[PDB]
């Protein structure tokens, strides 16, 4: 779905309705099959690394590349997503502060193993970004820790206690985590105080429905499987 | 049609000085005020000694500094004043990141249009004359009309500089053309025809040239990539001299003397250096394969690729002469600068063809007439550069019981060396390595003498 | 020093004949003769309608023949005769073994070499006018030392032509320069002086470069390359244009006004064409193949790679435009020479142009107003032209019910068509491929007529 996903940002389709009509098909059926920026957690690259390493172990490389397959997409996936940020701000992100908001691998847990937000983090910081980092769950030291090798955290590396303090003066904010919260946040407010052009980046789908409110606000809102 | 009156100019580099001073010195009627963050520059600017170096440009400055032309660190306030506004500040390569190594960083353009619309109100020119990547034009429209106000009216034009650095007041006066670039339509047409007014002063209607913005931006990239292009062409044809008995110079000459082709920038030599053919030709590239366009990105680089094999290719000829073996062999380096007459050493092909020799663990002794000690040093800095490197303080000094002598840049001086007495001096068998073909003409004198004298484009 | 009195030249093609009609006009004293195993050529000349058609030969000819200008298939007395040899045969490309389709065969010269040796004694200087690769004049000598006789001193010249097909004699008379190589030994140098002494009769002496023999060969191969690449050049940046928006047109005026760039050939196109440009080019990546300079190789390899993209993307353009559907569309070809003013299609981008739609299967309807009929059904075969080519008596039946106009050929007369009327008789959406640029100024009108139209170098 997050292959297609792409594909719906270059054709002018919609992948949330995409993922619907194949859904409704009882024979593909309709769980697993919301785009995002990319699967994280401690077991689906694991085990599909492991599955990969089997395959060519045994000389079956069409096997494992069939697989490989699988996680190079979600590599591209993350890749695509952080460049879409990058060149939205002209291909220069040096001192530029940056919200992360979420940085769980997915909502309602204080995980972060393989988390997308730890990726999508780093290609920012490797722009020389100041981001700004809120999480309502993930612990402060594991978001440090998650983006270490040093001095590059230290220079790059705020973590907000609150969403607002993030955004102050931000020139985007990155949603990564599906927090239901994030839904609900005075994106009034978040504006005023945000350099313009302000943009919203959300990699999880959680604003749409929202989209015409936060145009009419005066955001810059872009999405995954959505065509600009 | 508006008339300009109050010029602000953010830079205060070798663009913004003269350009502006010229502008000042030409148009008493209006007041140019030459802005930068540095206060080094400023205050040096109006004092008696100018922080750079132009031929014709100190007689230039004294002559408007106090009635027209003015040099501040009030940045904000020459903005406010100002009916046009230069945005001349550099825009360097990208050291990490998406396009690491190409791509042109556009965060200090970015930071002029924030304090542009921030410090500023009404009518005003906002033109880029600094070497932008294309489409940076869009870059600036997009922070003005996020950040918009009543009654506010910037105008984005593109004005690219064509002066090369050593002779920028004669560019300036008299150009082979001035370029100014706007949106193609009613209020982008009145702007670029306020420009245009500006040069008009002293420049000849003939000699400027109205574009769309977005192709004045790339002529400027294009420009000199078909420059870069050129000498990497004839240096390709250099290695094939070599190869056939040919002479590169014979070449150069008979190609160039078609009107089509011309005589000018067909002189092979060791590799192009300077700060902006390199640096201009990799930041068209990577705009190819922003663009998606792979086979023009490819094309492209090739000039590049080209003259980096032009060095690799002559560092290996001193490499295998000399057995290929360098270790601790006395080698001299005449030239350090990129060009002659100059203490610019962006980009020379000294700094390439002293590392590769650094890596075969040579005791190079280098001499340059102009060119500061200390930025050799900082040119061949990543312990490495202390056990390998002395900087000889005259040539002889250098040649002194040297294996070879390797010539990188064309200075006047080289030529009138007493070759009998650096011979005399030098082990045997002894080298010359001639990488700007200054020594032609001098061959058979070398060789009775006891030379083995060898150069670009001519066969051995 | 010694004077050339007779001069026999072999090959009546377009370079033989000229220069030698020219030579004898300027040279009364000089019996020059022409000779040609083609007995259809010869006795053409010798008729009052001749071979091939150049403005002013036909006087030039009438002026001598009979006096010092004679064509004759006698080619073994023309060459007992003559003081000089001008080799002029031509030398096609490779069509198999090693280097096929890029290599010059020698063929012909190799045989022109041991036809002289057997006819000839004494003093004769050979002069190789006629294209050759680098080191052709390395295998003359090596016949001619093998074949030896006492009393035979042949010495061989290389002295190349630089005449465009079409302005010969213009070229002849007043040529940028005139190249001459030879040995750098003493009878080498008294060879090239006589030759001189030659074109002193009408050539300024500051307009007659001197080289070796092998810098002259590599110049003329050069010379094309640096042209042609030009040429890419310029596309590969059009290609930038119609992705940024920038103009290609307005491009090339910002760069050639650069005096050091100059204004020549820097006009976007479909893709260069003629029988030199990429024979030269490919003949020199050969080359430097052959020499083992890969580097080198791959450099001037662009130059063709990026014709053949700009050639394959303005086809795909065409297609894409047609939703990749062409079967039994109908398509006008308007131009099938590969340049205005002529009957050549030699490489015409239009061949390419129109196989590419063949291979969608197509219904092309070709129109050019000088080139053969029965010369397009050649260039298109190998059936699938029965199918597929209708060549069309005037523009207007070729335009009837098509989906789209291409224009290859920058004939004038096509910017003068009545749009109206071809409109209406049009499948809509019409489409006006222009890869020329020139309906450039036309593109308002055709929009309201209610064209669709797209050109080289211009954004969508």
């Amino acid at each position: 779905i997050n292959s297609i996903s792409a594909l719906c940002e270059a054709t002018g389709a919609d992948v949330e309705e995409v993922a619907t009509a194949i859904g409704m098909d009882q024979r593909i059926g309709n769980k697993f099959l919301k785009a995002s920026v990319g699967f994280g957690g401690s077991c689906f690259q694991k085990d599909v690394l492991n599955l990969v390493y089997l395959c060519e172990a045994l000389n079956l490389p069409e096997v494992a590349r069939y697989w490989q397959q699988v996680i190079d997409m979600n590599d591209y996936q993350r890749r695509r997503f952080a460049s879409r940020i990058i060149d939205s701000l002209f291909n220069t992100v040096t001192d530029k502060k940056i919200a992360i908001l979420g940085f769980a691998f997915k909502k309602d847990t204080g995980d972060t193993r393989e988390s997308s937000s730890i990726y999508i983090s780093k290609y920012l910081m490797d722009e020389g970004a100041h981001l700004h980092i809120y999480d309502p769950k993930v612990p402060r030291e594991q978001i440090v820790v998650d983006l270490s090798h040093d001095d590059q955290v230290s220079r790059l590396v705020t973590i907000s206690k609150d969403p607002y303090e993030a955004c102050d003066g931000a020139h985007a904010v990155v949603i990564c985590t599906e927090w239901d919260m994030f839904k609900e946040l005075d994106y009034e407010r978040i504006h005023k105080k945000m350099l313009k052009p302000a943009f919203i980046f959300d990699g999880r789908r959680v604003l749409d429905g929202l989209h015409n409110e936060l145009q009419t606000i005066g955001f810059q809102i872009e999405t995954i499987g959505k065509k600009v | 049609m508006f008339e300009i009156k109050k010029i602000c100019c953010i830079g205060a580099g070798y663009v913004g000085g003269p350009t502006c001073s010229v502008i000042a010195h030409m148009c008493p009627e209006i007041r140019v005020t030459v802005v930068d963050v540095n206060e080094s520059r400023i205050n040096a600017w109006n004092s008696p000694t100018l922080p750079i170096y132009e031929p014709g440009l100190k007689e230039v400055v004294e002559s408007c500094r106090g009635k027209n032309l003015f040099f501040s660190t009030n940045i904000d306030d020459a903005i406010k004043e100002a009916d046009l506004v230069f945005i001349s500040v550099n825009t360097p390569t990208k050291t990490y990141g998406m396009g690491k190594g190409r791509a042109a960083d556009l965060k200090y353009i970015e930071a002029c249009a924030r304090r542009i619309v921030q410090n500023s109100n009404g009518y005003k020119i906002v033109t880029e004359k600094s070497t932008v990547p294309v489409r940076a034009a869009e870059s600036i429209r997009r922070i003005f009309d996020a950040n918009t106000k009543p009654n506010l009216n910037l105008q984005v034009l593109s004005n690219p500089e064509f002066l090369a650095e050593g002779t920028a007041i004669k560019d300036l006066k008299n150009p082979d053309r001035v370029l100014i670039g706007g949106d193609e339509t009613p209020e982008g047409q009145r702007a670029v025809q306020a420009l245009c007014a500006v040069y008009e002063h002293w420049v000849p209607r003939e000699k400027i040239l109205t574009t769309n913005t977005w192709s004045s931006e790339l002529s400027k990239l294009a420009a000199n990539a078909f420059l870069a292009q050129r000498i990497s062409s004839i240096n390709s044809i250099s290695a094939l001299c070599e190869a056939t008995g040919a002479d590169v110079e014979e070449v150069a000459t008979a190609i160039g003397m078609d009107q089509r082709i011309g005589n000018k920038f067909l002189k092979a030599s060791v590799g192009f250096g300077g700060s902006c053919f390199q640096k201009d030709v990799l930041n068209l590239v990577y705009l190819c394969e922003a663009l998606n366009l792979p086979e023009v990105a490819r094309y492209w680089q090739q000039v590049i690729d080209m003259n980096d094999y032009q060095r690799r290719r002559f560092a290996s000829r001193i490499i295998d002469s000399l057995f290929n073996t360098v270790t601790d062999k006395k080698i001299a380096i005449l030239g350090f600068a990129f060009k002659k007459d100059t203490g610019d050493t962006r980009e020379s092909s000294s700094i390439y063809i002293s590392k590769y020799l650094m890596d075969e663990g040579a005791h190079l002794h280098i001499y340059d007439p102009k060119v500061p000690r200390e930025q050799i040093v900082v040119d061949l800095s990543h312990d490495q550069v202390s056990r390998l490197v002395t900087i000889s303080k005259d040539p002889y000094e250098a040649c002194d019981g040297a294996h070879a002598v390797v010539i990188c840049t064309e200075w006047d001086m080289f030529k009138e060396l007493d070759y009998e007495r650096i011979h005399k001096k030098m082990l045997k068998p002894a080298f010359i390595f001639d990488g700007r073909r200054v020594l032609d003409g001098l061959h058979n004198e070398l060789q009775t003498i006891g030379f083995q004298i060898e150069t670009i484009g001519k066969k051995v």
